[PDB]
RNA sequence: AGGGAAACAACCCAGACCGCCAGCUAAGGUCCCAAAGUUGUGGUUAAGUGGUAAACGAUGUGGGAAGGCUUAGACAGCUAGGAGGUUGGCUUAGAAGCAGCCACCCUUUAAAGAAAGCGUAAUAGCUCACUAGUCGAGUCGGCCUGCGCGGAAGAUGUAAC
RNA sequence: GAUGUCGGCUCAUCACAUCCUGGGGCUGAAGCCGGUCCCAAGGGUAUGGCUGUUCGCCAUUUAAAGUGGUACGCGAGCUGG
């Protein structure tokens, strides 16, 4: 995870969830663009 | 070119904010040299789409206030100016004999084909749009053609280097005002 | 930074920044532009910061306008110093900005790497801006 | 319908026997197997036999072969340029090897500038920008 | 389109079971699934089984959608042996408990609920067989963290796909 | 002075001559502490927001304007994909669609990018517009506006209704 | 018409922006090590040479020698350099 107060997609593979009222970001491709707050 | 109208019999300032706020609608005037000028409400949504059109202000526009239709020129435009949307729209009377004074952009056809940019490395600046004329209503440019294919690098056109469209007098060529229209120059 | 070549006096008052910006807000030079949309003050280091992020993020050619200018100095006492022993002296220069002030202006580039560079231009300005084309 | 782009293609040439230099790619299209081979007739001679380089195809089901107005195979044949086969190691890192636009004369005898540009010059810029992604680029 | 407009198709071999409130779907091959399903939800029937909301709301737009997911997964899995087959290093298969070193002095075992059953079809490989695919999902999971995938030189426990992230030091 | 703002010279309402177990109001209020609507009609809001707050970031949700993609069958998901010289370029274990140094139209004729980039740190596998036979259709990208969500960590004890 | 300093001693008490110990994510994390960022305040968290010292510099330890609020906690508890 990487804490922020702006997530962002990264890249292409990116996907933002509002995941228990925090927008979250997964990336199938590289866990480095996983991404928590924002 | 056509928008529908009203008769506004009610005038100042907390009325126009009012009708802004309230009723949705822009206030107007329509006014000529052989007329009583008379105030106009109008809808935003409906002028905001004809200010879409690049033809708006250099052409006709029919307008409707009752059954009673004039032919309107618009010939000021006031416009909020942070957020950025029509207040007062402030037209003009068209007549068939008149002298009628006008905007019309300028349109700059072939860049690319341009040998002051593809063999010269140059870019086109144009410091000018939007010429004012003096024309008939007869004949209404809706564009002015701006050829910049035969211009070299560095060189400059003016109000003279271009054509004026069967009688249509520009109108700082008519003072000593040749103005500077577009640009040829090197890059950064 | 912009700073006058020389001023008429050296202080001037505070004052106030009222009104919205009836003129200068027009795009009168270029074809796209950065308009503010709140009232604020640009310290001329904000403003050349933002110079530097268009000029460096167009890469390839344009004409970008400046069109504030910083005409206002604002002074400063300095630390360890007892309030009314005459007026601060100048630090550095301020542009005050209104509701609808046209700041940048470009011509020359596509209307996406003008929005894309006035981006940039806008992350670095304490006011809240706006993107306008020529009307 | 079906609606993708950065299609993938990737065979030997000509012929579509040869199967596990990739084997079963598709099970997502859905067109049959008498649709590709009868239009081996006119032409030889022009455009580099057998070696694999793709065409990037859109799909009609018309069946008389359609060939456009181009002839300039551009993805999977430029590894070599000394004599030597394989690929680059990892992109930008491995500065072993200096490389600019110096011989093309031997190419330069059918520039082609139909297919190219609109003028030679321009031809120029297109060799200038041609093979200049991993691990070469043009100031000569 | 969307998915609770989608009809169930369930085969004969699911002798459903309508009560009002809630289904309660028996078979063979695997039987005795019951599921509450909720009040914004309707449950009729024809030849085959389908689904529709109640009211006009966007809470109830996702639960008829996973109530339709649900029986459809809940018959395929009453007609059909749900599976997953999960690679590992070490299967050691005996009975009701699974029987695994993953590494380490200790071989950790693991038990299996009723409902579920591992095999032993291979060496390094273990195939589950169950009737609700949650389940299956939960046990193949509980295997899954005794040790995840090491990327460098690559060990632990798998699942069938191959799209674990490999680095290279 | 009185009443309200919990408590609170200076804020709001209102200027106390005295008595009354009479009435009507102002500010502020009407579930219980505590006097008065658990009042009515139409909405919004799920944070306990209300009941602390900025740059900026979010398929949170309500409303209102607009575009084109809209059954000749769209936006993601299953039943072919895959060339007619040549070693298309200062490099010689290895320099195709991601190096300091860039990119636009001549085939046998119904077919299409000398590339905006993740692969086997690379070769032999493979995700983006499809001129279509094929499952049968209503969805995709931005603007203005209402209310909300993170950004938001402190010291004696909930402890900013 | 007096609220008696800095430091040390003695005794503390809270916060968490965590020093150790505990649980994780990413990594330019092969492993021993780390870097950074989350979660966590339960318990722990040096002795000295110098100087009045707080601090600091050294010496030697420790798993660690945390950062701060408390009238820069604490003299009707001591000292008084």
């Amino acid at each position: 995870m990487k804490v922020r107060a702006s997530v962002k997609k990264l890249c292409r593979n990116c996907k933002i969830i509002r995941r228990d009222g925090i927008v979250r970001v997964i990336c199938s491709a590289e866990p480095r663009h996983k991404q928590r707050q924002g | 070119f056509i928008v529908n109208a009203q008769v506004r019999s009610d005038l100042g300032k907390g009325a126009s904010r009012r009708l802004r706020r309230n009723a949705g609608l822009v206030p107007a005037v329509v006014y000529g040299g052989d007329k009583e000028p008379q105030s106009v409400t109008l809808e935003l949504r409906e002028i905001a789409k004809l200010l879409e059109n690049e033809a708006a202000f250099s052409h006709v526009i029919a307008l409707n206030v009752g059954g009673v239709k004039e032919t309107v020129l618009i010939k000021a435009l006031q416009r909020h100016p942070a957020k950025g949307f029509v207040m007062h729209a402030d037209f003009l009377r068209v007549v068939a004999d008149h002298k009628l004074t006008a905007h019309v952009p300028l349109h700059f056809i072939n860049e690319e084909v341009a040998v002051g940019v593809k063999q010269a490395g140059g870019e086109i600046s144009h410091t000018i749009s939007e010429v004012e004329v003096s024309c008939l209503p007869k004949d209404l440019p809706e564009f002015i053609e701006v050829d910049m294919a035969k211009v070299e690098l560095g060189q400059i056109v003016h109000l003279s280097d271009l054509k004026a469209p069967k009688g249509v007098e520009l109108v700082q060529l008519a003072h000593g005002n040749d103005l500077a229209v577009a640009n040829i120059h090197a890059s950064r | 930074m912009l700073q006058p070549k020389r001023t008429k006096f050296r202080k001037q008052m505070t004052g106030h920044n009222r009104g919205l910006a009836h003129r200068g807000s027009k795009v009168s030079f270029g074809e796209y532009a950065l308009k503010a949309t709140s009232r604020g003050r640009l310290t001329a280091r904000q403003i050349e910061s933002a110079r530097r992020a268009l000029t460096r993020h167009v890469k390839r050619g344009g004409k970008i306008w400046i069109r504030v200018f910083p005409d206002k100095p604002v002074t400063k006492k300095p630390l360890e110093v007892r309030m009314g022993k005459g007026k601060g002296g100048v630090e550095y220069w301020v542009a005050q900005i209104q509701p609808g002030k046209v700041l940048y202006e470009i011509e020359g580039v596509s209307e996406e790497l003008a929005r894309e560079a006035f981006a940039l231009a806008a992350a670095k300005l304490p006011l809240a801006t706006s993107f306008v084309k020529r009307t | 319908k079906k609606i993708q782009a950065y299609i993938k293609l990737q065979v030997k040439a000509g012929q579509a026997n040869p199967s596990p230099p990739v084997g079963p790619a598709l099970g997502q299209h859905g067109v049959n197997i008498m649709e590709f081979c009868k239009a081996f007739n006119a032409k030889t001679q022009g455009q580099e036999p057998g070696l694999p380089t793709p065409v990037i195809i859109t799909v009609y089901s018309d069946r008389s072969f359609t060939f456009e107005t181009k002839s300039t195979p551009a993805a999977v044949l430029l590894k070599k340029a000394a004599g030597i086969t394989s690929g680059s190691a990892r992109p930008n890192s491995q500065k072993v090897g200096t490389v600019t636009r110096a011989q093309l004369e031997e190419i330069a005898k059918t520039k082609q500038a139909d297919l190219t540009a609109a003028d030679l010059d321009a031809a120029v810029r297109t060799i200038a920008g041609s093979a200049r992604s991993m691990g070469l680029n043009v100031e000569g | 389109s969307r998915v609770a407009k989608n009809p169930v198709k369930l085969p004969a071999g699911v002798e459903i079971k309508l009560a009002g409130q809630q289904l309660s779907i028996k078979g063979a091959k695997g039987a005795l699934e019951l599921k509450v399903h909720p009040s914004v939800e309707v449950i009729q029937d024809s030849g085959e089984l389908r689904f529709a909301a109640r009211n006009g709301d966007q809470q109830t737009r996702a639960m008829a959608g996973t109530t339709r997911a649900l029986v459809n997964n809940m018959v395929v899995g009453v007609s059909q042996g749900f599976e997953r087959k999960l690679q590992l290093v070490g299967v050691q298969a005996k009975g009701q408990v699974l029987s695994l070193s993953l590494g380490f002095s200790h071989p950790v075992d693991y038990e299996l609920p009723a409902g579920i059953v591992a095999e032993t079809p291979s060496q390094t490989d273990i195939l589950i067989k169950g009737i609700d695919k949650q389940l299956v999902g939960q046990v193949a999971a509980e295997i899954r963290d005794f040790r995840p995938p090491e990327p460098y030189k690559g060990k632990g426990v798998r699942y069938a796909d191959e799209v674990v992230r490999r680095k290279e030091a």
